[PDB]
């Protein structure tokens, strides 16, 4: 079991390397999509002032 | 009693037995020993290096 020890080890290790990369790469998406929303309001706000 | 010139002659197949087992017996029993020693002390250190 000394190498099952390592076989947690390998296992635990890449489990992190892959959840703290799709947490990072959703929050990425998460931010295009805001400052997507950013513009989609933006430019709508501008009609209400003109037609005003 | 009356010694006997024997005391010298004893002496000598002493020393004999002393000079061969020395060398041809101790340190062969000695790594006979050790060697089975150190391979359970080894073995449960590197299975704590495991766990850690």
């Amino acid at each position: 079991d000394l190498d099952l020890a390592k076989a947690s080890a390998t296992d635990q290790l890449k489990k992190a390397k892959a959840e703290a990369q799709v947490i990072i790469e959703q929050a990425n998406k998460r931010r295009s999509q805001i400052l997507d929303e950013a513009k989609a309001e933006a430019e709508q706000e501008r009609t209400k002032i003109v037609a005003q | 009693m009356n010694l006997n010139a024997t005391i010298l002659g004893q002496a000598i197949a002493f020393v004999l037995f002393v000079l061969f087992c020395m060398k041809y017996v101790w340190p062969p029993l000695m790594a006979a020993i050790e060697k089975r020693q150190k391979e359970i002390a080894d073995g449960l250190a590197s299975a704590e290096r495991a766990h850690k």
